[PDB]
């Protein structure tokens, strides 16, 4: 029933794959072996979510791994907790992409697609009922953005109904890890509003902006970003995992999330995040927790929301809890700041409360938004684009591997008109 | 990750090499008698064997037997395998022609062979590291044909170089000029990037930072041996964010020409100096962004960065690389130039570098190596085509060559293919 | 009842036979030395349909073994499993063909043949009811091919009304291990669609690919190939072994697997195939089982049935399992790929129940294939055939011993037939 | 498996010989002494006794006493039967003539005798191994004569040779080129298919990969001896996929007349050089596809081949033997004809090789020779004709012939004899 098949591309992915499948795990209490020892019945009832069976307990996450080189996938296999995953999942080539889109999409990337789609047909046909895929990759890289949105395209076509999901990383404001991010991130895009139904923005420097703001954990490693980004992915899937008072569903929060079928980039949020030690001077009730979710100091997405507006917002409440509170703060958190939301949309919240709050907590609220500042985080990849794209900076290392700069004009054109279309809701009605 | 080949031509290249695979046998504890002590790294540098004893996957090429005769005859005679190391029987004698068309040519094809047999054994393949000088024959004239006939065989891999450019004042031979801008011509349309370093700014920094009065070529090609180990650390050492050998061309290469980046490390600190520093990371990051530290003698702040790749080393925040190089893309000093706002790479590797036993620097727990390409570089191509055009206004060399099989107007094309260079540059430090 | 009398010849026969004894007398649970020693009745019920009896309990198998040299013969006996063998049974000549076709055939091999037909005649009036005989040889080589066709012949002529099986190793596509392959696997061809009801072509190539591929165990002996190809025909005889919900027959076989007479050249399959070790991360139900059967990976056969449209399938199951989805998947199977089947034929799968699964395991299924593709096989002989008979390459070693090169050409012309044939029902209904 | 019978003709042959029945008794274990210390295999090439003491199954002719005397009275003479070795009065003196038609016929009847003797005592018979050379008398002359007799009174049984071919430029007799042709037309129509060698290609090896720089006959020989065992390996030791003494003729020769397939042996290194050696079996299988790596000094390249077989030998892999030869069939240099899409023949036995004690080759734990027919050989046979009819336009030597009962026409019928196959060549080495 509403079986997740898992897509994970690129470093990026295959690491928060890796820790997201760890939390998992441990949320339905499956030991690293793949033998099933948690405590609840809620776990088992719907650990076919994730999780095959083969005979004897040993239970196979149903998550495709793909890199163009044996480098992220060895340590994976080599890790404590990389024993769960099937041998044959693993998908390695012998030459990882430079960083560079063409060839993680045309050149290298297509030589090892179909290999992966050999095998993600094969669990779309072991599932009573496939709800929709989950992708977890970056937009910066050559592997995560080309072979994804390679794989995402061809994933598409043969199963256009059902959802299909990403969680990406997307390049930071004012610092860079890479120094070809805009044409990768601006052919990325491109080739994603036409694809997936909905995306999930995150940039590390937001995520560092948590670590030692609201925790005070300085020295965070990767290992520790993506444990916060594998926390707001599980929350999304709740409801298909554990029973609630007022379900939701990856098609739920796609309709009510998605006005219009381009404007489907949304950035996300978690709560409660409080450092260690100084968690017993907070309270965990629900007032101080909602608070928590419609401030700028709580988003994973660079972009404030302040300076934009908000169109559909989306809370997906965890644990015992009073339903009252879970719709009489969103009430009163309308009004407070009306301005922050536009008015030709009557209400903008939504509400989904479930049974089984996260392991070690009795209270979470993934927090989904949907607002037009995110067209500044477009707009400024359209800055760094055309500066870079007007000298042809690197066009040479792309043209090489099958490619022509019009391609690049096409994606410039599209990434501009993206940017308009939330710039004309910005006005109010009439 | 898989395999690379390290091809070491000339005096030089030989002998920096020897230095550099001095490290690889340290931070995989390999002996010196080639049997490892009773893992998935030293694949990619070494190649198994049905004993003990890994072989390393490397050639040696210089025309003049007694350079490499000390690595044959050394101590570690046993860990190369025999056929590797190709001897000729006279020397280049630091004439381009000799080492490129006359006698280079008659033992070029013997490398090719073990190239050949070598590259077919690997189930996965990179790239080349070329080691070689800018100022000799054979490491000038011979690696213009490797480069010539490694793209033929193998192209559209990776071709990287680490080379001793002519530094500014200092010269160790009168015809460097003219050796250095004929290689510099025929490398160009055969290479992807090099890592250009003097010898003249590394003294500079030894006796500077280092601490010791009286160098030599064994101590400074044992810090070009760091940066190799550094460069190539993501191919063998697990790490978040690693960089393969094909990551450096696509960030370091906005321009085909234009592959010239001047290497940089931090921080060099003797063992006894080292107990009164603190070594953070924005200290260890401010290291790579002075005069007062690179590898080639030219003035940064005269000239523009256009890109730069900060390949971190050792245990490492990513919130403190992330936070440092920020701060660095905001001082006015510092100038990017307006067509590249994305100008920073990094890379982490979990592996703090080893010690040489007897090593001069000191044993930090984490290392940086900067890899930043920059227009004053275009200051030493200036510089150095002024000298060529003094000599050559008088012809006072032209017949060494002309006796080789080398005509008379390879020496014009070359100059104006370098003027052109001169030129490019100049256009890239301006914006349209 | 049903008795069947094993034919082998060649090298590669008698390894593959030798190979072929051990697995059957592992089955039925005999030692080494003769003795039955298994624990389930059901092994004595139907210990003559391969063993005969001699008294003290000492079960000879009746295997006839030919070669024109003493060399692989000699082996067999010294071999750990080479005394359950009657002496007599072994025929051995002084002066082994040298690949070439005529002389095993016609110079050697007829000096041969009386001795063993004057041993087969003993085993067929031995048994009460001799369904039929059972042959293992190799076209490339010249005992097995020219002896093989030459007793296959003998033997057709006494007992016209039996059933005569054969399995037989094909040229690979790419690789050859003898430079003669195409006129020895050419003449031994057309004397062999005259002769024998069924044939299970296989190939090194392919099997190889399995070694490495489904399977991981680099560095497989010929010793291990012919495990492979020996639990196959191991299937084809089990409904006469042993009971089952639907039991099959060499002529039930027969009859669904061969609409026209001459094209009854099939390509074996065989499940489940899984590394060790990884064995455990997979389920043994019944529908992935069948999905193994119908992909090109799972093929004995180089040709890949995708190429070319399914005529007549066998599916031959074994061990306890569920009738429905033994039917169900079938039905599934034959939707799913309906453009792989031929319109003129309504229905193609054909079903078997055993009881009995193969020694340390509860499932298996030998698939057995009627496919158009296996034209190409035979088309791409006909290429290297013509290519070499064009200049006379090798045609003085063969007319030296007895023959005329008009021989030749009648066998390439019936070859182009044949694969004009097969190529006439390509073609849709209408 | 069942019986071969040897026979060792001339100085060459009977030299040779003798190194390679020295590896039957290591292979075998059999003592020199004779007697077996306290299988199955040593009956196709030694006859057993009432005694422990076998009895090798070869005959050895030479009409000069001097060679088999030191068999003789070697420490080898218990071995062979004193029957067996048959000597005459007078050397042939690399006379043609003298080897065939005056002194070569005055013993040959007895040879024939003993082989009659000896093949009437072999329950089987698969056919004969000749050892001999090209450029001497009794190695040539009396060679030519065995061919006729043995082919009459054993007609239609395996008639197989390892010749030493003319060397192309150093010559150790000077009318190499007269005996040299002369065995050849004789030979043509009585023989299956000779495996030429020669020492000038010998040479070439063993100074450059055995890495012995002073080799002699005693040396040489030996590898020759390699080449044998391998060769006879099917017909004594198990293993999967064998190959009999009469499938080579078939797999190599696709013509009555083209069946000159030239030997390749590999891997031949020393027990030193090995250590820093894998071996894998593409490696073993590559070094047979070079210029670099033959027993006969004809450049591959410049022919096709047309039939190739590669005897494995040791602990083998049949998977990657497959696989290993595919990859050589798509590699634009080799140039397989057009007619022969199938130009491959593998056969494995399981028995790595063995080392003579004292011997330079390695010990190899797997082992493949490689036995190519090629159109290359033309260039060898081309050459030897050029030099018959520098010498023959003259008329500079046939008075040494004429003076033993060797007519006139005999020189010009060879020539033309040896025109055809030089044509015949050349039609098979185009498409029609
Ligand atoms: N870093 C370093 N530089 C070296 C070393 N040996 C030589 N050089 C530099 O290399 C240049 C001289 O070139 P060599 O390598 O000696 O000359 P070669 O390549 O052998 O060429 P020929 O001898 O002319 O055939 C000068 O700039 C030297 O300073 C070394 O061990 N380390
Ligand atoms: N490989 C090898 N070649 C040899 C040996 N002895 C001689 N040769 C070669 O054989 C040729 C000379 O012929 P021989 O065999 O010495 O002469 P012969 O057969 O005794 O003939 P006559 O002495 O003329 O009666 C030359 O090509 C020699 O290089 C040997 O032990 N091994
Ligand atoms: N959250 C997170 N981001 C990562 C991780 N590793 C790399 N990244 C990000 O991924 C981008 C680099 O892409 P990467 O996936 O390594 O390249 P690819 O392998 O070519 O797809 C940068 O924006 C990094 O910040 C990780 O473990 N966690
Ligand atoms: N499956 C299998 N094939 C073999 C074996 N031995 C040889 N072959 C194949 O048989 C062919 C050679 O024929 P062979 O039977 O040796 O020649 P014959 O003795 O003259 O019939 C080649 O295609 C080999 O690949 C074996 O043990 N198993
Ligand atoms: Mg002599």
């Amino acid at each position: 029933m509403r079986e997740i098949v898992h897509l994970q591309a690129g470093q990026c992915g295959n690491q928060i794959g890796a820790k997201f499948w760890e939390v998992i795990s441990d949320e339905h209490g499956i030991d690293p072996t793949g033998t099933y020892h948690g405590d609840s019945d809620l776990q088992l009832e719907r650990i076919n979510v994730y999780y095959n069976e083969a005979t004897g307990g040993k239970y196979v996450p149903r998550a495709v791994l793909v890199d163009l080189e044996p480098g992220t996938m060895d340590s994976v296999r080599s890790g404590p907790f990389g024993q769960i995953f099937r041998p044959d999942n693993f998908v390695f080539g012998q030459s990882g992409a430079g960083n560079n889109w063409a060839k993680g999409h045309y050149t290298e990337g297509a030589e090892l697609v179909d290999s992966v789609l050999d095998v993600v047909r094969k669990e779309a046909e072991s599932c009573d009922c496939l709800q929709g895929f989950q992708l977890t990759h970056s937009l910066g890289g050559g592997t995560g953005s080309g072979m994804g949105t390679l794989l995402i395209s061809k994933i598409r076509e043969e199963y256009p109904d059902r959802i299909m999901n990403t969680f990406s990383v997307v390049p930071s404001p004012k610092v860079s890890d890479t120094v070809v991010e805009p044409y990768n991130a601006t052919l990325s895009v491109h080739q994603l509003v036409e694809n997936t139904d909905e995306t999930y923005c995150i940039d590390n420097e937001a995520l560092y902006d948590i670590c030692f703001r609201t925790l005070k954990l300085t020295t965070p490693t990767y290992g520790d970003l993506n444990h916060l980004v594998s926390a707001t992915m599980s929350g999304v899937t709740t409801c298909l995992r554990f029973p609630g008072q007022l379900n939701a569903d990856l098609r739920k929060l796609a309709v009510n999330m998605v006005p219009f079928p381009r404007l489907h980039f949304f950035m996300p949020g978690f709560a409660p995040l409080t450092s260690r030690g100084s968690q017993q001077y907070r309270a965990l009730t629900v007032p101080e927790l909602t608070q928590q979710m419609f401030d700028a100091k709580n988003m994973m997405a660079a972009c404030d929301p302040r300076h934009g507006r908000y169109l559909t917002v989306a809370a997906v409440f965890r644990g015992r809890m009073s339903m009252k509170e879970v719709d009489e703060q969103m009430l009163n958190v309308q009004n407070k700041n009306s301005s922050y939301f536009v008015e030709w949309i009557p209400n903008n919240v939504k509400t989904a409360v479930c049974d089984i709050p996260p392991r070690g907590l009795k209270m979470s609220a993934t927090f989904i938004g949907n607002s037009t500042a995110i067209q500044e985080l477009f707009k400024r990849i359209s800055e760094q684009f055309t500066a870079m794209f007007r000298r042809k900076a690197f066009l040479h290392w792309y043209t090489g591997e099958g490619m022509d700069e019009m391609e690049f004009t096409e994606a410039e054109s599209n990434m501009n008109d993206l940017v308009s279309e939330y710039q004309q809701y910005q006005d109010a009605t009439a | 990750m898989r395999e690379c080949i390290s091809i070491h031509i000339g005096q030089a290249g030989v002998q920096m090499g020897n230095a550099c695979w001095e490290l690889y046998c340290l931070e995989h504890g390999i002996q010196q008698d080639g049997i490892i002590p009773d893992d998935s790294s030293f694949g990619t540098f070494f190649s198994e064997t049905g004993s003990g004893k890994h072989v390393p996957r490397a050639v040696f090429v210089d025309l003049e037997q007694t350079v490499i005769g000390e690595i044959r005859t050394g101590h570690y005679r046993s860990l190369f395998h025999p056929e590797q190391l190709i001897t000729g029987k006279e020397d280049a004698a630091n004439n381009y022609a000799r080492g490129h068309y006359t006698i280079g040519k008659e033992i070029v094809d013997s490398v090719l062979d073990r190239v050949r047999k070598m590259a077919d054994q690997c189930s996965g393949l990179q790239g080349f590291l070329i080691f070689h000088s800018f100022g000799g024959g054979t490491g000038s004239g011979f690696t213009s044909l490797l480069m010539e006939r490694l793209s033929v065989d193998y192209g559209k891999k990776s071709k990287l170089e680490f080379s001793v450019y002519p530094a500014p004042q200092i010269s160790t031979a009168v015809v460097e000029p003219y050796n250095s801008i004929l290689t510099t011509h025929t490398t160009l349309e055969h290479s992807d990037c090099a890592f250009m370093v003097d010898n003249e700014a590394i003294y500079d920094i030894c006796n500077r930072n280092l601490d010791i009065e009286r160098p030599t070529y064994t101590n400074l090609n044992r810090l070009i041996g760091q940066i190799v180990s550094s460069i190539t650390a993501s191919l063998r050492f697990d790490g978040a964010l690693n960089v393969d050998l094909t990551e450096f061309q696509t960030n370091l290469v906005p321009y085909p020409r234009i592959h010239f980046p001047l290497v940089t490390y931090s921080p060099i600190i003797s063992a006894e100096k080292a107990y009164h520093e603190q070594l953070s990371v924005p200290e260890i990051t401010n290291a790579c962004f002075e005069y007062s530290n690179q590898m080639v003698k030219c003035d940064p702040r005269r000239g523009k960065y256009m890109a730069c790749c900060l390949l971190y080393r050792g245990d490492v925040v990513p919130k403190d690389v992330n936070a440092a190089i920020a701060a660095i893309k905001t001082r006015r000093s510092i100038q990017f130039v307006d067509w590249c706002p994305t100008g920073f790479k990094v890379g982490i590797n979990y592996q703090p570098p080893t010690v040489v036993p007897g090593g001069d620097l000191a044993k930090v727990q984490r290392a940086v190596c900067m890899l930043s390409n920059t227009t004053a570089i275009a200051e030493a191509w200036a510089r150095l085509d002024h000298k060529f055009d003094l000599m050559y206004s008088k012809r006072a060399f032209v017949h060494w060559y002309v006796g080789e099989g080398m005509e008379e107007g390879e020496f014009s094309e070359a100059r104006e293919d370098m003027a052109a260079l001169e030129k490019d540059y100049e256009e890239v430090g301006t914006e349209s």
